[PDB]
């Protein structure tokens, strides 16, 4: 599943027991209930440009 | 950077400027508050290891605006497989003496997981390369941070689209080509160690390090970047390790 289109994950993808898939996030982020999206948990998460984000 | 543009202040907030005795040495990428990823070749001629400074929040080299944060480089970790004066395994992991403070102008770039980097990031065509390097081949270096968007190439295509040269190094699985063969756009020597940053679903990730090439934006030649995805586990294991006495550390690779 992870092999194709990142298994639908916004960030990291882990394959499981055949048809199972888990999305994960980098630290400073938490996974939303959709099970794919990552939302920042900190003021300055990695890979995001504050001047652009606050615009 | 040849044929790019000024990176607007705060738009490359992970960009690092490495200094030795106050002079421009290389670039680098901030990956969290204490760690910087750069190129191993930046340290080939270093004799005074105690005068290595990393500057975060830097933009314009002619003026101090108050967003700059300087830190001494406490440790430079290079893979055992890297040989000085050669091209393969061109990566260095730098431990800052004190953490930097994250602000609107100082933000780490995500060091991605290997699988995500190989399966997804390696297929994003364009990525940004940045630094205060040469604005032209045999030209002056930039006073303001420059950024360039470059397309990534499969190694077979890079070798097929390049002009053949004698004693030119092989492109290993620890490298990748990116850029243009028309001589208009490239990263150059003064940009060495700097980030090759890839955007994916609203977030930027570290995919490459400015490593080597021919001349500077030379017709028939692409930029060669260290393939960071080969080093994820190596980097992660070292970031969990206790500091060791002495600046330079050679660590087993793999
Ligand atoms: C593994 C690194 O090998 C090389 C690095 C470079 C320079 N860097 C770059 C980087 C990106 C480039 C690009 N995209 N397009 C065109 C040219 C480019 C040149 C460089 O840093 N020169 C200076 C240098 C070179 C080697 C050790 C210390 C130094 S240094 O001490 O000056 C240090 C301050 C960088 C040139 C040739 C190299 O190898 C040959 C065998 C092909
Ligand atoms: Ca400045």
């Amino acid at each position: 599943i992870c092999v194709n289109e990142n298994g639908g994950c916004e960030q990291y993808c882990s394959d499981h027991t055949g048809t199972k898939r888990s999305c994960r996030c980098h630290e400073g982020y938490s996974l939303l209930a959709d099970g794919v999206s990552c939302t920042p948990t900190v003021e300055y998460p990695c890979g995001k440009i504050p001047i652009l984000e606050k615009r | 950077i040849v044929g790019g543009k000024v990176c607007p202040k705060g738009e490359c907030p992970w960009q690092v400027l490495l200094l030795v005795n106050g002079a421009q040495l290389c670039g680098g990428t901030l990956i969290n508050t204490i760690w910087v990823v750069s190129a191993a070749h930046c340290f080939d001629k270093i004799k005074n290891w105690r005068n290595l400074i990393a500057v975060l929040g830097e933009h314009d080299l002619s003026e101090h605006d108050g967003d700059e944060q300087s830190r001494r480089v406490a440790q430079v970790i290079i893979p055992s497989t890297y040989v000085p004066g050669t091209t393969n395994h061109d990566i260095a992991l730098l431990r800052l003496h004190q953490p930097v403070v994250l602000t609107d102008h100082v933000v780490p770039l995500c060091l991605p997981e290997r699988t995500f980097s190989e399966r997804t990031l390696a297929f994003v065509r364009f990525s940004l390369v940045s630094g205060w390097g040469q604005l032209l081949d045999r030209g002056a270096t930039a006073l303001e941070l420059m950024v360039l968007n470059v397309p990534r190439l499969m190694t077979q295509d890079c070798l097929q689209q390049s002009r053949k040269v004698g004693d030119s190094p092989n492109i290993t699985e620890y490298m990748f080509c990116a850029g243009y063969s028309d001589g208009s756009k490239d990263s150059c020597k003064g940009d060495s160690g700097g980030p090759h940053a890839t955007h994916y679903r609203g977030t930027w990730y570290l995919t490459g390090i400015v490593s080597w090439g021919q001349g500077c934006a030379t017709v028939g030649h692409f930029g060669v970047y260290t393939r960071v995805s080969q080093y994820i586990e190596w980097l992660q294991k070292l970031m969990r390790s206790e500091p060791r006495p002495g600046v330079l550390l050679r660590a087993p690779f793999p």
